[PDB]
């Protein structure tokens, strides 16, 4: 199950 | 911009018997950039059924593949990898050795 | 034993035309059970493995959207550093990233990690605690003060305590037939004459899961690592792993030597000799 938001750099 | 060169290892998946179905893996790792040619050769012809895993990477960041074929071994046919990367002159070749 | 569950995150930048490719994996242990490929047909998340075919359409369509979302912000990244390391638009460009959760035998949280690179080199990785970055350079440290102004590291933190955690101990249920299955290493020997004085031993690992293992030979029952050629662990191609390692020895001096094997699928270490 992913992680459900990935911030950008 | 880093360059790895790729550690190639050529292999069946089961012990190697004449005559009983199979299947001829080459194991690309350790490379880097990701963009990679590789090939299974028999007796020096290009094999057209090739499929390979999903990309993926170990810890230290370089990747690893593995391409294979269905092939059934003969005695008399020679099989073999071919790779290139942007890190090698000319592509390398590496033979099945079924006796290793 | 522990387990674990990881992501794997690969985006290369494509400058003549389009977006860049995306290919992201999952695993549980060393079996791999989604993957997502952006130049494939379905532009969906897939399954691997049989056991993750018992999660619905729900599901599917979760994945799908959050995986969709990690492909589009690795998008955004790839044009950010070109920006932050001055490169132009001519040549193509990596971003992997990787993170998941360990847990230990009793299936609680023991572990999380985050980490990023950038053109294979390290970028920037939540630390141990799961409260702050290490940071390699300017320009990760530029990243690292924007993530911790938006207090990025504990919405991970709960993620990998809680989420990952969560769903590794579900699909460590759903998959027990495989996944909390041990294969014991099959094991055999091979002799090698080189010329009339040298031989080779090679001692073989084969059809054995989880991939961790540990060969090592003996010469009169101490280590022996000179003249040893010891290959990287690898994929057979049907979810077990292969392995060998070979020791170089005169010839008629091989009872000298045994080779020694170590894996989880055995309860005591195993013994082998030529002959």
């Amino acid at each position: 199950n992913l992680v459900p938001t990935v911030a950008t750099v | 911009m880093i360059q790895r060169t790729p550690k190639i290892q050529v292999y069946s998946r089961h012990p190697a018997e004449n005559g009983k179905s199979n299947f001829l893996n080459c194991y690309v790792s350790g490379f880097h950039p990701s963009d990679i040619e590789v090939d299974l050769l028999k007796n020096g012809e290009r094999i057209e059924k090739v499929e390979h895993s999903d990309l993926s990477f170990s810890k230290d960041w370089s990747f690893y593949l593995l391409y294979y074929t269905e092939f059934t071994p003969t005695e008399k046919d020679e099989y073999a990898c071919r790779v290139n990367h942007v890190t090698l002159s000319q592509p390398k070749i590496v033979k099945w050795d079924r006796d290793m | 034993g522990s387990h674990s569950m990881r992501y794997f995150f690969t985006s290369v930048s494509r400058p003549g035309r389009g977006e860049p490719r995306f290919i992201a994996v999952g695993y549980v242990d060393d079996t791999q059970f989604v993957r997502f490929d952006s130049d494939a047909a379905s532009q969906r998340m897939e399954p691997r493995a049989p056991w993750i075919e018992q999660e619905g359409p729900e599901y599917w369509d979760g994945e799908t959207r959050k995986v969709k979302a990690h492909s589009q912000t690795h998008r955004v990244d790839l044009g950010t550093l070109r920006g932050y390391y001055n490169q132009s638009e001519a040549g193509s460009h990596t971003v992997q990233r990787m993170y998941g959760c360990d847990v230990g035998s009793d299936w609680r949280f023991l572990r999380g990690y985050h980490q990023y690179a950038y053109d294979g080199k390290d970028y920037i990785a939540l630390k141990e605690d799961l409260r702050s970055w290490t940071a390699a350079d300017m320009a990760a440290q530029t990243t690292k003060h924007k993530w911790e102004a938006a207090h990025v590291a504990e919405q991970l933190r709960a993620y990998l305590e809680g989420t990952c955690v969560e769903w590794l101990r579900r699909y460590l249920e759903n998959g027990k037939e495989t996944l909390q299955r041990t294969d014991a290493p099959k094991t055999h020997m091979t002799h090698h004459a080189v010329s009339d004085h040298e031989a080779t031993l090679r001692c073989w690992a084969l059809s054995f899961y989880p991939a961790e293992i540990t060969l090592t030979w003996q010469r009169d029952g101490e280590d022996q690592t000179q003249d040893t050629e010891l290959v990287e662990t690898r994929p057979a191609g049907d979810g077990t792993f292969q392995k060998w390692v070979a020791v170089v020895v005169p010839s008629g001096q091989e009872q000298r030597y045994t080779c020694h094997v170590q894996h989880e699928g055995l309860p005591k270490p195993l013994t082998l000799r030529w002959e």
